[PDB]
């Protein structure tokens, strides 16, 4: 079972400050220690800091300007990591893991992406995309769904709760106008659908929604 | 702090092949480096610790030697779920650092 | 048994009582220091153990202040506790021998 | 009280004194000679406690005559006060051991 | 004898952005680096000493990194009180020597 558990967003205005969570299961020693790292959009991870739990010590990346304060609770067995006066600059992904005192990151969280933005949360509105009346099909049909006018990022996007994984393309998001867009592809044998359902599960965390959509045959 | 270099970027091999990652540290940092492994829109997973010890729940494929300041980490027949970026970490001298990463294409 | 024997029995479980203890608070007090080495339990175990026998083979040392305090605790209580073994040692030749003399 | 257990607490006293002015002379000593690291007075005197106890890791040591000289006397006060303690504690022992003993 | 090299010799930065001092030793030295302010006509004045290092009455805006032989010295939202030379000094070996300076401008 997922090990350390973090909040899939957070929407920050800038100047304003926000506190991330992750919390830990499994196995907890004396010597564990909890790490935050920070990892930009298109660039590598960078190290922020550092804490010991059964101790509460707290150490920090000396080379970049402190934006963090790591504490954790005990009882709760939860890792905090305060964020303050951020800008566009801090917007990045923050994963959180951690490190049994041996020098090594044996498991990461899934990351809590953090945006730094003035723009309002807006969940997406998801549309159905199936095949017109005069596309001929192959052995192979492909569906999909289209997810537009959301904000902040991310959303996750899963066929028939998780079970069709085979076959699936889920674009990157292109932004316009302070709203992201983004669409999913999914293929199935042409000869299981319409007969055997297929519906298209988005979620997106900032604004705690997930709908479904089912994609059936056009009129 | 102690600089790691990982160089080439960008690993350009086709299906079947052996692919070597490098990874080199500003100083001698004996065998204190690991490697991860990250996917599009996935978080890292150690792949090898201490260059080169096996992580249960690893194929086998995957493999690293190496001491001092020069690491490899390899790959014996490439296949489409390797396509990813690679990390390597030390920890033998705080802070523990990053490298700059190299992505693996087929 | 006879209390120079007890010493030293003591004296080696709170040696490693020691030695643990050193480990912990080696690394707890050397990481936030840049370079700083005695960074992981492990070796830091080792290290508390070089440093309780005084072989210090200079592979592994605390650069900080904390480090070094809990350094010479190591040490102390590592000559300390070898040197109440030898002392116990003597106790033990010292009375057989004075049986060997019939006094 | 008795005289070992006296002799024990003088050698504590005089090696604090010892290690004091070892660290002051080190630094005394060691400035002027280019390479030397032995220089301010804080890690003078962690080298003068690793020279007391003979860990003597490697990261500071003298590299001048009168450096070495002060460090003979360091390395000397230690061993020495170190092994009165071991005395010390022997002459307890044998002295307990002849009371459960009856003699 | 130490040599330490501040390069570049002139840092150009806009007002408020974060400017970063180089500062390299021939060999290594820890953390026994030391950095000083110098404005016109004024002596200089310790910022950070052992390379990361606080020193009452110094804006907080100062702050040093580094170890071995690479050393940084940052300026968070710079400002025109900041226009000066910057020199790094070590003391990890006798005789203790200084980088030849960086000037800041703004
Ligand atoms: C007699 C004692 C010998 C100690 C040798 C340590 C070797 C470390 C290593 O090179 O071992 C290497 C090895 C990995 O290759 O580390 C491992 O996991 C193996 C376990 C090693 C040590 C036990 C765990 C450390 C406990 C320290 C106290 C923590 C208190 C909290
Ligand atoms: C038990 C004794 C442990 C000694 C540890 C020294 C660590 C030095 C250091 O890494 O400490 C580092 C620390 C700065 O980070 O130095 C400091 O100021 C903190 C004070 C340290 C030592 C006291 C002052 C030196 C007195 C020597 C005798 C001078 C006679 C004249
Ligand atoms: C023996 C000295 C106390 C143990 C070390 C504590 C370090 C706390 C962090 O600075
Ligand atoms: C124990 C030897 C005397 C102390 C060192 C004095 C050094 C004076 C400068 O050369
Ligand atoms: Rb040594
Ligand atoms: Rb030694």
């Amino acid at each position: 079972q997922v090990q350390l558990q973090q909040p899939g967003a957070e929407l920050v205005k800038p100047g304003a400050s926000v506190k991330l969570s992750c919390k830990a299961s499994g196995y907890t020693f004396t010597s564990d220690w909890i790490h935050w790292v920070k990892q930009r959009p298109g660039h590598g991870l960078e190290w922020i800091g550092e804490i010991i739990p059964s101790y509460g010590r707290a150490n920090y990346n000396e080379k970049i300007q402190k934006k963090a304060t790591l504490t954790a609770d005990k009882s709760s067995s939860t890792a905090f990591m305060q964020l303050s006066s951020l800008t566009s600059e801090d917007s990045a992904v923050y994963y959180c893991a951690r490190e049994r005192g041996d020098g090594y990151f044996a498991v990461w969280g899934a990351g809590t992406t953090v945006t730094v933005s003035s723009a309002k949360t807006t969940p997406p509105s998801v549309y159905p995309l199936a095949p017109g009346s005069a596309a001929q099909t192959n052995s192979m049909v492909t569906l999909g769904c289209l997810v537009k006018g959301y904000f902040p990022e991310p959303v996750t996007v899963t066929w028939n709760s998780g079970s069709l994984s085979s076959g699936v393309h889920t674009f990157p998001a292109v932004l316009q106008s302070d709203l992201y867009t983004l669409s999913s592809s999914v293929t199935v044998p042409s000869s299981s659908w319409p007969s055997e359902t297929v519906t298209c599960n988005v979620a997106h965390p900032a604004s705690s929604t997930k709908v479904d959509k089912k994609i059936v045959p056009r009129d | 702090d102690i600089l790691l270099t990982q160089s080439p970027a960008i690993l350009s091999v086709s299906p079947g092949e052996r692919v070597s990652f490098s990874c080199r540290a500003s100083q001698s940092i004996g065998t204190d480096i690991h490697w991860y492994q990250q996917r599009t829109n996935g978080s890292p997973r150690l792949l090898i610790k201490y260059a080169s010890e096996s992580i249960s729940g690893i194929p086998s494929r995957f493999s690293g030697s190496g001491s001092g300041t020069d690491f490899t980490l390899s790959i014996n027949s490439v296949e489409s779920e390797d396509i990813a970026n690679y990390y390597c970490q030390q920890s033998n001298r705080w802070p523990f650092t990053f490298g700059s990463g190299t992505k693996l294409e087929i | 048994s006879a209390l120079h024997w007890r010493a030293a029995g003591a004296a080696t479980v709170l040696l490693v009582i020691v030695l643990l203890a050193g480990s912990y608070l080696a690394v707890l007090a050397e990481r936030g220091a840049p370079g700083a080495q005695l960074i992981t339990y492990p070796r830091a175990l080792w290290w508390s153990v070089e440093t309780a026998t005084t072989v210090g083979y200079g592979d592994l040392y605390p650069v900080t202040l904390w480090g070094r305090c809990v350094a010479v605790v190591v040490m102390v209580a590592g000559i300390t506790s070898f040197g109440l073994v030898t002392a116990a040692l003597a106790t033990w030749f010292v009375g057989r021998e004075q049986e060997r003399r019939g006094h």
